[PDB]
DNA sequence: CTAGTTGATCTCATATCAGGAGAAGGAGCAGAGCG
DNA sequence: CGCTCTGCTCCTTCTCCCATCCTCTCGATGGCTATGAGATCAACTAG
């Protein structure tokens, strides 16, 4: 480009459609289920769905 | 003598020389004298107004109408270009007025506060330029005037203008304003000149404009819903009833039977872009900068003034038989070409209008192309020597054409011995392209006077053009009649950055556009039920 | 309070354009407004147009 | 600066360290005058430090 | 002294996700006098 | 017997901070509205 070498650096992400529970320490919930969820053919960002459990108290 | 209700003794030997509109019009300053209120002698040009305000202020002296034993000092703000000749008017009806006049020219010879101090020490009648109330706006508002005319009063119109802040600093209930037109553009211009004579009749400007400004010219529109038009003409009527005893507005149609009047012409040609001249407006309307003229990131007058420049000749805009300023390659220029070659072979004498002095110069250099004797008068030309030009075209036939633009000389400089006239470009301003058309064919005009306006169709010019007639369309609902046919439409009039030249298969927009061519509580209560449902 | 140009200084580019500070555009944009509602608190200009 | 700044240090001083905006308008809001005893307002100063 | 011309100057027109930590306010509310 | 005046706790904003110094490359940045007429005025350029 413009006569420069331009090299691109792939770039971690978190994987999309698929479902990981985690549990944050210091949340109003115990247990936290995302999915960052997108169609095959991309034409929107990641939609990330999360289904969580409230802590107890 | 003339004797009026409460007694104001006008002389018979002024009051007999009056016409009638005139003996009308003073009856009328007195009404508002008696009110204590100014008002707007709106006659247009040509009546007399001058006569009219000299004879109401000596009746209103030898009457010794009483404060001030008969009338106190008084100051006449008018243009350099007629205070002589009001001096003279005075001086030829009733001498008895030490009448004077503030100018570098004047007589006094001396410090000119000291003309201010002396003139007003003895009731006199002291003439200034709008300048010199500018500029001595503290200090001339010091001694108590009695009466304060603004001949004129159009310099006015703008209500931001610091002339205005100057002439509506003074203090006397008694303001007169002579003007041809009281409104030239907008409505703006009413309310300026409206709250200088009368402070507080129509409200406060804001409020003046939201009640009658917007919903007038949202009315003005034929594709408005009929709600709007209905409630344009209810504000229409409730401004012309308001301003109705403040305005003495009269035309050329009430006193035509008493002065000839010859008959007038007019046409609108439409000239065709040259392809070349074609090609430089659709790269331009096509380029970059219109389009961020469309998005507002640049100003949009510099657009409008390339375009303005593109439509009278390519050679402004860009920058043998090509030197600058070759009439081949502008369609308004070869129409001009015809026109001065037919009208020389028929011996007539011409006016040549345009805004612009480059493109003025353009056709002097023309003109001279040709063997056409001319003669040029402009704002560069001294004024000192403004009135031998036009003198020696008046008195002679060996000069063929004069070029003006539309706005030099004092208004309606005398220019009689032209027969056809030109205004190679229209303005922004109606009143601007009227005065020109109406400089040549004014009273003692011997020959049929025809105007042609020179207009390139499909272009930014007929937008102007509509614009034009816009305009004198809302003048004309504001002062003569509220009920009229609508013509046009609001995105086409308000979109004026293309460009559809006609193939000749199609007509032109403006012909598309005119293709048709006490109360007794129930007389109160029947007019407001009337108002209302409107 | 309009600070002196030594704490907006317009440095010169290579060429001959004149780059403004970042203050001095600040002050343009405060000085536009400030016109502008002058201007309508002056003429005429609705309620809502001067808030 | 929930510490260091709460003290009766100088503005100027309090401004080297952390907040100096807050503490700048704060002493201008109060009027606080620096006494320029510290090293910092001397140093700012171009002052022979104490 | 007297006009007149010629510059400059100014006014007025016409344009529409993997932070953290502490400080302050606010709100819910338990409870104690006490009118 | 119902109101006031606390003052405790939970949440919620909200705002502040995140080592020092040094080298290099690379890209982006650029702001332009006109025109003319009238009037003033002060300096010559003649009288």
């Amino acid at each position: 480009i413009n006569g420069s070498e331009k090299v691109l650096i792939a770039q971690e992400k978190m994987a999309t459609n698929t479902v990981y529970v985690f549990a944050k320490k210091d949340s109003k919930y115990a247990y936290t289920g995302e999915c960052r969820s997108c169609l095959e053919n991309s034409s929107r960002p990641t939609s990330t769905i999360w289904v969580s459990m409230l802590a107890r108290g | 003598d003339a004797e009026f209700d409460e007694g104001f003794k006008v002389p018979g030997f002024l009051f007999k020389k009056l016409f009638k509109y005139q003996q009308t019009g003073v009856r009328w300053l007195w009404e508002l004298h008696c009110q204590q209120a100014g008002g707007i002698l709106g006659d247009e040009m040509g009546l007399g107004r001058t006569i009219q305000i000299i004879a109401f202020l000596a009746g209103l002296s030898y009457s010794k109408i009483r404060r001030f034993e008969g009338l106190g000092p008084t100051v006449i703000v008018c243009p350099t270009t007629v205070m002589h000749q009001w001096v003279k008017e005075f001086h030829t009806w009733w001498p008895p007025f030490r009448v004077a006049i503030l100018h570098e020219t004047g007589s006094y010879t001396h410090k000119k506060e000291k003309l201010i101090r002396d003139v007003a020490h003895c009731h006199g009648i002291l003439i200034t330029s709008y300048s010199y109330i500018r500029l001595m706006q503290d200090d001339i508002s010091r001694y108590d005037w009695h009466y304060v005319i603004l001949d004129e009063g159009h310099k006015i119109r703008n209500p931001n203008a610091a002339v205005t802040l100057a002439c509506k600093q003074f203090r006397t209930p008694h303001r007169i304003i002579l003007s041809g037109s009281p409104m030239q553009n907008n409505l703006r211009e009413l309310w300026s000149l409206f709250d200088f004579i009368f402070p507080g009749k129509l409200g406060t400007l804001p409020v003046f404009m939201e009640q009658f400004s917007v919903p007038i010219t949202m009315g003005g529109y034929s594709n408005a819903s009929p709600v709007q038009v209905k409630t344009a003409y209810k504000c229409a009527c409730v401004l012309r009833d308001t301003i109705n005893p403040y305005l003495l507005r009269r035309m050329k149609s009430d006193v035509k039977m008493s002065l000839s009047l010859p008959d007038k012409n007019e046409q609108v040609l439409f000239c065709r872009l040259t392809d070349e001249q074609h090609k430089v407006y659709q790269n331009f309307v096509d380029s970059k900068e219109v389009y961020r003229i469309l998005n507002g990131e640049m100003q949009i007058f510099s657009g409008l003034i390339a375009l303005r420049k593109i439509c009278n000749h390519p050679d402004l805009f860009s920058g043998e038989e090509d030197q600058f300023g070759y009439w081949k390659r502008s369609g308004k220029m070869i129409v001009v070409e015809s026109l001065l070659k037919i009208w020389h072979k028929q011996g007539q004498r011409v006016l040549l209008f345009s805004q612009s002095r480059q493109m003025l110069d353009i056709l002097e250099v023309f003109l001279r192309a040709q063997k056409y004797t001319y003669l040029k008068m402009d704002g560069t030309t001294t004024i000192a020597s403004r009135q031998p030009l036009i003198t020696r075209y008046n008195e002679d036939t060996s000069i063929f054409v004069f070029l003006l633009t539309t706005r030099v000389g004092g208004l309606g400089v005398n220019l009689t011995g032209a027969n056809r006239v030109v205004i190679y470009d229209p303005d922004w301003n109606p009143s601007t392209d009227t005065q020109a058309r109406e400089r040549a064919w004014r009273i003692g005009q011997k020959k049929q006077v025809t105007v042609y306006r020179l207009l390139t169709a499909g272009t930014i010019e007929e937008k102007i053009y509509h614009r034009q007639i816009f305009k004198q369309f809302l003048t004309n609902r504001v002062l003569k009649d509220p009920k009229q046919r609508r013509f046009f439409k609001s995105n086409d009039l308000y979109e004026l950055f293309t460009l559809t030249s006609p193939d000749a298969s199609q007509s032109t927009e403006t012909s598309a556009i005119f293709a048709g061519t006490p109360l007794a509580s129930s007389s109160l209560l029947a007019k407001m039920r009337a108002r209302n449902h409107l | 309070p309009v600070p002196p140009l030594s704490v907006r200084p317009a440095v010169v580019m290579q060429g001959s354009a004149r780059n403004q500070d970042d203050l001095t555009h600040k002050l343009a944009d405060i000085v536009k407004i400030n016109n502008q509602l002058r201007r309508n608190e002056q003429n005429g200009a609705a309620a809502h147009v001067i808030a | 600066r929930h510490g260091v700044n709460r003290q009766d240090t100088g503005p100027l001083m309090k401004c080297s360290f952390e907040e100096t905006v807050d503490v700048l308008m704060e002493a201008a809001a109060h009027g606080e005058s620096d006494p320029m005893k510290g090293v910092s307002e001397n140093i700012m100063l171009g002052q022979l430090a104490p």
